[PDB]
This record gives structure tokens, C-alpha cells and sequence, in this order.
RNA sequence: GGAACUUUACCAGAUCCGGACAGGAUGAGAUUGACAGAUUGAGUGUUCUUUCUCGAUUCCCUGAAUGGUGGUGCAUGGCCGCUUAUGGUCGGUGGAGUGAUUUGUUUGGUUGAUUCCGUCAACGGACGAGAUCCAAGCUGCCCAGUAGAAUUCAGAAUUGCCCAUAGGAUAGCGCAUUCGGUCGAAUUCUUCUCUGCGGGAUUCCUUUGUAAUUGCACAAGGUGAAAUUUUGGGCAACAGCAGGUCUGUGAUGCUCCUCAAUGUUCUGGGCGACACGCGCACUACAAUGUCAGUGAGAACAAGAAAACGAACCUACUUGAUCAAAAGAGUGGGGAAACCCCGGAAUCACAUAGACCCACUUGGGACCGAGGAUUGCAAUUUGGUCGCGCAACGAGGAAUGUCUCGUAGGCGCAGCUCAUCAAACUGUGCCGAUUACGUCCCU
């Protein structure tokens, strides 16, 4: 009963929701660009260690 | 706005005091000699110290010019 | 299925900052100043650069074994296909990972911030620094925050020379009054061998050579 | 649903012991799977996280987090509860323990 | 912020539920669950 | 007769070359026949994001850049010998692939 | 920050504890979960009736704990914006002050430039400026079976006298052109293309130029692919700001809630409700137009999956014995390989095409009936037929941005993203007027 209630809808893989930021777990302004899953705001910080640079 | 850096003219005033017999009056020979002759990260930085050069060459051949003391 | 070319370097991009960031978070009380990985058929043979390297590797290598344990946990690496190495930095106070770690210590350890800045600037500029720099923020002084700075030789902050010829870290210390920030900026002298500095000559200078 | 039964509790006590450290993705929903001699067993993550949150307030390990994982690690005394409740023979040490 | 303002409630308040103990039940009894690894609780079968 | 790709792909300019550069000197140490290193073209994978972490002021963005580099050198030799060619010390951030033409 | 659910932080409900841990009261019945019937919005054990099942995992109450998109950005970290696009900034030691403070860092020229030159109670420094950096031009080596070319042997097709509707203009005068399916063979090569390092520009050269009357420079012309920070970016000192963010985070101090919860899940609704005011877009007001044909033509890019392929993107066929939108099938692409020979839209057309100055075949607001498709959910989104008689005929006071591949016009890609761009970040296409000044205004 309760166990089925339980996230039922969180279950399902579509929406903002099921996806979230590898680093923070947070479901807003995810770059899903490249598959990378990552917050701009982490993202920002984490650049450089991922392979990125400030060019042009 | 085509002034040359302190940096620009203390380098090539320093190239002119070590290589003056070295030096020519055109600007290609005489970048020519800056390359072998200064170490520098940069290409046009040595352009630059090559037509300073060049133009206090030019100079010293009228007169002496102050900054630079040949022995 | 095979992955493609432009996604397979986001993905070890990100598997690097995963390990950057736990490596950071477990060895933060150690002295760790980076990490490199070399992957092969055979092995992954992951490599760490730190100070104390004996408190790293522990008693019959036990804390190599435990992080060895933990990436191999976290990442799904076949056992015996993963090692962990641990190297002592050839230098310590031209690491600013370190030295901001140490003086994040110093900060916990209720030393006066002038203090411990100042110490922390005064072993920078032993170890060979061209500068050293030096930031501490917060409520240091009561309810209002303030930022305090403490500077000693050269330090470049324009262009992208800055990026290679400046190593900076940034932490924060939780304090009882709050959080407080700490960063440590260090100018590397030019070292031909490349394992400490940029290994080229900077930007500005123009050196010439004297006549034979 | 944190309730854990008592045979996946102490295959994950087994596992704690025989691997000094265990490494758990926080997710409420999946199965974290471990190895136990051969083969394969999993549990859901919720139930491990709450059993190591029960080690962890009683000083049973030590855990660390980062990037949506947890990293737990056994300290001495916590090796030595562990072959005290697995009521494992004496001198028996963790593969990281193990030269 | 989220103030507690409370809340009337216009039904009563539905009690925890709790186990029946059914003392030495074992001795009370009563047909097997036909169902393989098994009303059978287990299966909840009807 | 029998033909082998060999892909070398990094991030590092320099690294690619100088594996490049390497596999090439082995190759032509070995005496096999060598249809050159070619420089694919190279990758640049952006991404631009907002430089405030909370929508206030003037809307600056960033923009990060991420350049790929993939070499292929073709050589006819057998498995044993693309391999005593292929094993050396290589560099970090560098990867090779070995493959068969047909 | 393009919200169907989720997100979501808000509202009406209903679940779970995800209160660890310690101390009590229990207790090998502590407990767990339940079919049915009714409880209910719920074929929700949610709670009950009811018995089963699970088994020391858990209950009970006491402190505690925990979580919070609770608070406070006037407690903070970090980051960002702004001051502040300009040329600024700061030691030391010496000089001057009773001192705060000052000099250096001055004025003259020069410059985008605290840029240089000259001067000098300063003399030496440090930082910004410039340099470095990353793209655009032009070029060297390399390089091709993920890129091209030109030959040669075939295979083929047109082939001469040919005069539109009324049929103009616009090169050709050993060897006639063609034919990415003719899926032709062979041989050679790197004109284009690919790309890691190179080069190239420096006021370099020339004025009976300006200036100089040392200089620092400057204006024209030259040379050149490029002639002045070559061009567009990035980076950017030192002070600030109670600027924004406690809704990015396992950044946090102090507080608040904490088991009919300010935790967490689930259900229904809201975030999109209108008389209105304002910011910013998109489409219009037609003829330098609108329909309907044909033609020729870019660039930036993106593509599939955990604990053998399948998801992703595609071409081609078919549906088709008959609208679109579909829907099938078959291949290919992990992306210089497939898409792709990337048939973009501006644009062209001597198309002998329609319209003919009207709110009209201008303009699509808004609404009706059918059908498709995304989706768990459409009370989303295409497509078809109606509606157009919705304004609008170029916009008062006002007021934005912009100097060359620029403005403007035109598309295209990425992004968010199951579905949905009047948005943004890029990208090519077509391509002007004016100025080359000034301190009137700010
Ligand atoms: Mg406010
Ligand atoms: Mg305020
Ligand atoms: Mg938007
Ligand atoms: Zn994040």
C-alpha cells in the first residue's frame, strides 16, 4: 500500500525532476550538453579539472 | 598609436650598446641579428625592438643620442 | 556501440574531478597537492602528489589500501586492474594547495590571522617564491566582516600568462562565528627542468645575449 | 523503506569486514550491489544508509562525502566490534589489513 | 516564512495501528500455502 | 597487403604530437611501409553559461572551450610487430586505438 | 526562470520517518507486512473488522537527533554585477612639513594609454597599460583509403539545315560538348580541402608634408594578403558598494519548524486567473508588394544507454489503386566516414503567370468542425477545411542601438527539451546611408 504510494511518481524516468546535477543533486540549470549532467554553477568551478578553458 | 614600450626601447638601446658593427640600417637584417641575439616569449615585441633599432641606428649616424654610451 | 571521441573526454573529465574532489575532501587534513592518473591495458596506476606522505600511506600502506578500496568501489575498477602511488612534493611552499591546507590549520587552531598569514607568507618566500599573496575574509574582527590581504614580491594578475605562471587555492574555514575564506597566491620561479615553474621566460622580459 | 532485514544486514556486516571500506551512491531509489566471496547480492541503498548512520552516531566508522557518494571506513574499534558481532575468529583482519 | 499557523481539522485524528497479539498462536493451530515459496500472509493469496 | 589504423586522440596538443611523433620514429626504425600521419580535424566542443550564480546584473556569460586532437598513421604490419611498435612509455591524457582494415 | 505531473519553493487534502543514538517501560514474541469487506479522491491495511504473515530488523516516552527552495545577503563564505573603459595604483630610502599630509606620480610635447620624450628632491622599485592569450585574414612544412584534383582506356548520350508567343540583349570561331549510377577501369598528383608547428607588419619605406628645432611622434602616399593596439575576443591594478545571491552546492554562523512536521512522499488545484499600467520581443500596415511557379545556392553544429543489441540521429523506400499530417519497412552513422555533393532563407527569372491601389488575393488577430501526434495524464503540438467585415494604411510627447562585411534584412544550428521557441548562445547569406568630427548635450 504505503511502499507503492511511496515516490510512485518519482519512479517514472521523464521529467526536470528524475534529473538532477551529479554533484549537488539539485534539479535546476543542468547543462545536459555532452551528457555531462552538471549545474551551471558547478559547472563554472569544475571546468577547469573537466578540461575546459577560457578562450576567446 | 605607434609609441614604442619602455620595454621595447630599453631593450633595444641595450642590443645597440652590446651589437653596434653588428647592425645595419634596413630593418630585416637587422631583425635578423635580433633573433639570434635576444631571448623573448614574443615575435612582435622583436619586430618592434628590430625598428627601434634600426631607427637609433639611423639616428646615431647623424649624432650621438642620449641613453646609449658607446666605449 | 563504442563511445564517441567527444564524449569519451567528457567522461574522463569528469571521472578526474570526481577523484580531484575526494581526494581533496579525505586528504584535506593532509598536505595534497595534486593528482594525475595514467591509464592503460593493464593497469590505472593513479599517482598523488602531497606532503605528508606518511600519514597518507599509513601503517603497512593501510590508508593507501582504504582510498585504493574506496576508488575501486566508486568506479566498478576490476580488482587488480587499479594502484594508488603517493609522492612527496618536491617543494612545499610552492604548492598553494598546501599552504592554504596549512594555513587553514593554523586558522583553526585560534592563531591570529596577521600571524598566520605572515608566517605562512614568510615560508613561501624561503622556499624560493618570486611572491606571495595572501587573502582572509570574513568576521574576523566582530559582527562585520572584513577582508584582509598581505602581499610580498612580485605577483601578475593581467592576462593569460597569470593562469601558468601563478599556482592560487581558495578554502573555507568553518569558525564558530562563521565561515571565513582563505586564498594563497604564489608567483613560481622559472625552473628549465619544468617540474616547479612555468619553464619559460615571461612575457615581459626581453633579455639579451652579451657578446662572445 | 528503512526497515532491513537481519540476512541483508549482516551480509553488508560480512562485506564491511572482508572490504575495510564500502562506498554507496545516495539515492533513495537502486539497489547497491556488493561481492561476498564469488557471486553477487544487492540490497537497496536506503537500508545501508541507515545502517551506517547507526555505526556512524555510535563511533563505529568513519564516512566522507562527495559527489552524490558516501565513503565509509572502519577504525580499529570498529573492526574489533565487527568480529565481535559477526562473532568472527579472533586475529581475522580486513583485506586492506592484511599485508 | 512558513508560519505555523495550525490547522482545524474537520475529521478525527486516525490512531497508529498496532499488531495483534495473538498468544501461542502456534498452539491455537491452519491449511499450508499452496503457492510455492509461499488468506496465505506471505503470498497475501485469497 | 594486410593494413592497420592506428588512432592517437587527446585533449594536449603537444602530448599528440609527441606520440605522434614517436609512433612515426618506431615505424620507420621497424622499416614498414608508412600512409603518414594524418591530422583529422580538430574538435572544439563550447559551451557558454551565465556567469552569475543568481541572475543579478548585467548578463555576462562565459563561454569554455575544449579543443580535441586525433591523429591516424596507416602502416602495413602483422600484430606482433604493430605491437613492439605500439609498446613504449606513451603520455598521460593520450589514448591509441588499434585497428584492422579491410 | 520555454512550470501538464515531477520540477515547485504556493494552496485543499492524504502517506511515510528518512527521530540516528543513549536511557527507561516492554519484549521471542519487540515487531513487519497484508487478501477481503468500508474508510476514503483513492482494487490507498491509510486506518479499522478480520485473521494470517514477518521476525529482535522494530516499536513505546525522555532528552536528543535529523531534514527544510524556513528566516536573516544588515551575521558570513564563495561567486557575480557595478563603480570603471577609462588610465589608473602602491611601497621603500631620501627631501618638505608641528602635524594630518606631501614629493616622487611635475609641467611642455607625444599617445587609446601614468604611452613615450624632455624636465625634475628625488632615487630606486612593484602593479595596471602595453606584453601574454584565443579566434579572422595571407603564406611555409606535414597530410590523406574520414580530403580533393587532373589525365588515360573503355561504356554510353547530344550532334546541325533547323529561328517562339511579339522572342531583344548577353563570350567563344591536332582536338565539338556532355554523362558524382556508367555505382566503369587504370595512372599520376596535391590547385581547393585537412592541421601541429613555422613565417608575415616593424611606422617598415617615401615626402623640399607636419612637427623637431633633441626627441617622442604625426599626416599623406608606397609596399603589401593585411598599414596601424592589423581585426574581433579573452585577461585585466587598487580601492570600494551593507549591490545580488543564505532558491546551485555535503558553502555556512545565529535563529525557526520538527512525526495531523516549515522533513518527506502522494492526490487535486496554482505557478499561465483579468479592466488596467509599464519593459522587452514577434507580425503587420502592401506593388522596391502578395500569391503561384521554376532556378542557383551557405555556415555553425549535434547525434544511441547501467550492474549482445535496444534506445539517438539519419537516408531510402513504401504508404500510393491517390490530400496533408501520419504510419510502416529497410539500410547507415559513435560523427572530416551516415546524414552530405550538407539543394537554407534573403536572391534570381525575357515566368511573355495572376492580381492593380483596396484595409484589397494587403494583414492574419480570433473562433468553428474533423483528424493525427507527444505524453502516466493534453480536459501540448502539428496537419486539413471554414472564420477574417481583429485591429493596423506607417504611429503624439517621447526614446534605443549602431562606423565596414558594419547597420539593416534573411535564414540555419545548438540550447533548455517526452512534447512545446515570438528567448538566448553561435553561425553563415545579402548588403547600405552617414561620419571620419565635436564637446552643444550626457
Ligand atoms: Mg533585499
Ligand atoms: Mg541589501
Ligand atoms: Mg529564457
Ligand atoms: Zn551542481
Amino acid at each position: 500500500g504505503h511502499l507503492d504510494q511511496w515516490r510512485s511518481r518519482q519512479k517514472i524516468g521523464m521529467g526536470k525532476g528524475a534529473r538532477c546535477c551529479v554533484i549537488c543533486s539539485n534539479q535546476k540549470a543542468l547543462i545536459r550538453k555532452y551528457e555531462l549532467n552538471v549545474c551551471r554553477q558547478c559547472f563554472r568551478e569544475n571546468a577547469e579539472h573537466i578540461g575546459f578553458t577560457k578562450l576567446r | 598609436g605607434k609609441i614604442r614600450t619602455k620595454t621595447v626601447k630599453r631593450a633595444s638601446r641595450q642590443v645597440v650598446e652590446k651589437y653596434y658593427s653588428k647592425l645595419n640600417f634596413d630593418f630585416y637584417q637587422n631583425k635578423r641579428v635580433i633573433m639570434d641575439v635576444t631571448i623573448a616569449e614574443s615575435k612582435k615585441l622583436k619586430n618592434k625592438i628590430a625598428g627601434y633599432t634600426t631607427h637609433i641606428m639611423k639616428r646615431l649616424a647623424r649624432g650621438p643620442v642620449r641613453g646609449i654610451s658607446l666605449k | 556501440g563504442p563511445l564517441s571521441k567527444k564524449r569519451m573526454i567528457i567522461r574522463d573529465g569528469v571521472f578526474y574531478a570526481e577523484l580531484f574532489e575526494f581526494l581533496k575532501r579525505e586528504l584535506a587534513e593532509e598536505g595534497f597537492s595534486g593528482v594525475s592518473y595514467h591509464v592503460t591495458t593493464l593497469r590505472t596506476e593513479i599517482v598523488i602528489k602531497a606532503t605528508k606522505t606518511r600519514e597518507v600511506l599509513g601503517v603497512n600502506g593501510r590508508r593507501i589500501r582504504e582510498l585504493t578500496a574506496c576508488i575501486q568501489q566508486r568506479f566498478n575498477y576490476k580488482e587488480g586492474k587499479l594502484q594508488l602511488y603517493v609522492e612527496r612534493v618536491e617543494v612545499r611552499g610552492l604548492s598553494a594547495m598546501a599552504q592554504v591546507e596549512s594555513l587553514r590549520f593554523k586558522l583553526l587552531s585560534n592563531l591570529q590571522v596577521r600571524r598566520a598569514a605572515m608566517g605562512i607568507i614568510r615560508y613561501v618566500m624561503e622556499s624560493g617564491a618570486k611572491g606571495c599573496e595572501v587573502t582572509v575574509g570574513g568576521k574576523i574582527k566582530g559582527q562585520r566582516a572584513k577582508s584582509m590581504t598581505f602581499r610580498d614580491g612580485y605577483m601578475i594578475k593581467s592576462g593569460t600568462a597569470h593562469k601558468s605562471f601563478v599556482d592560487s587555492a581558495c578554502r573555507h574555514c568553518y569558525m564558530r562565528a562563521g565561515c571565513i575564506g582563505v586564498k594563497v597566491k604564489i608567483m613560481l620561479p622559472g625552473d628549465s627542468t619544468g617540474r616547479n615553474g612555468p619553464s619559460e621566460p615571461l612575457p615581459d622580459v626581453i633579455t639579451v645575449i652579451e657578446p662572445k | 523503506s528503512t526497515y532491513v532485514p537481519k540476512p541483508s544486514r549482516d551480509n553488508v556486516y560480512r562485506f564491511f569486514f572482508t572490504e575495510g571500506v564500502i562506498a554507496c551512491k545516495k539515492d533513495r531509489m537502486g539497489t547497491w550491489t556488493g561481492t561476498l566471496g564469488g557471486n553477487t547480492f544487492t540490497v537497496p541503498c536506503i537500508q545501508v544508509m541507515q545502517l551506517m548512520r547507526s555505526l556512524k552516531s555510535r563511533n563505529l566508522i568513519k564516512e566522507q562525502y562527495a559527489w552524490r557518494h558516501y565513503y565509509w571506513t572502519l577504525n580499529d574499534e570498529g573492526i574489533a566490534y565487527m568480529r565481535s558481532y559477526l562473532h568472527l575468529a579472533p586475529s581475522a583482519m580486513p583485506n586492506t589489513q592484511k599485508p | 516564512g512558513k508560519k505555523k499557523k495550525k490547522r482545524i481539522f474537520t475529521k478525527p485524528k486516525k490512531p497508529t495501528h498496532r499488531h495483534k497479539l495473538e498468544k501461542m498462536r502456534a498452539l491455537k493451530y491452519r491449511q499450508d500455502c499452496p503457492h510455492p515459496q509461499c488468506y496465505c500472509g506471505k503470498c497475501h493469496l485469497t | 597487403g594486410q593494413t592497420v589504423r592506428l588512432t592517437i586522440t587527446s585533449r594536449n596538443a603537444k602530448a599528440v604530437e609527441s606520440v605522434t611523433s614517436q609512433l612515426l620514429t618506431r615505424a620507420r626504425d621497424e622499416k614498414v611501409t608508412i600512409h603518414g600521419p594524418v591530422r583529422l580535424p580538430t574538435r572544439t566542443l563550447k559551451i557558454t553559461t551565465r556567469k552569475t550564480p543568481c541572475g543579478n546584473g548585467t548578463n555576462t556569460w562565459d563561454t569554455f572551450e575544449l579543443k580535441i586532437y586525433k591523429r591516424i598513421i596507416d602502416l602495413h604490419a602483422p600484430t606482433e610487430q604493430v605491437k613492439k611498435i605500439t609498446s613504449f612509455t606513451m603520455e598521460s591524457g593520450v589514448d591509441v586505438s588499434i585497428t584492422i582494415l579491410d
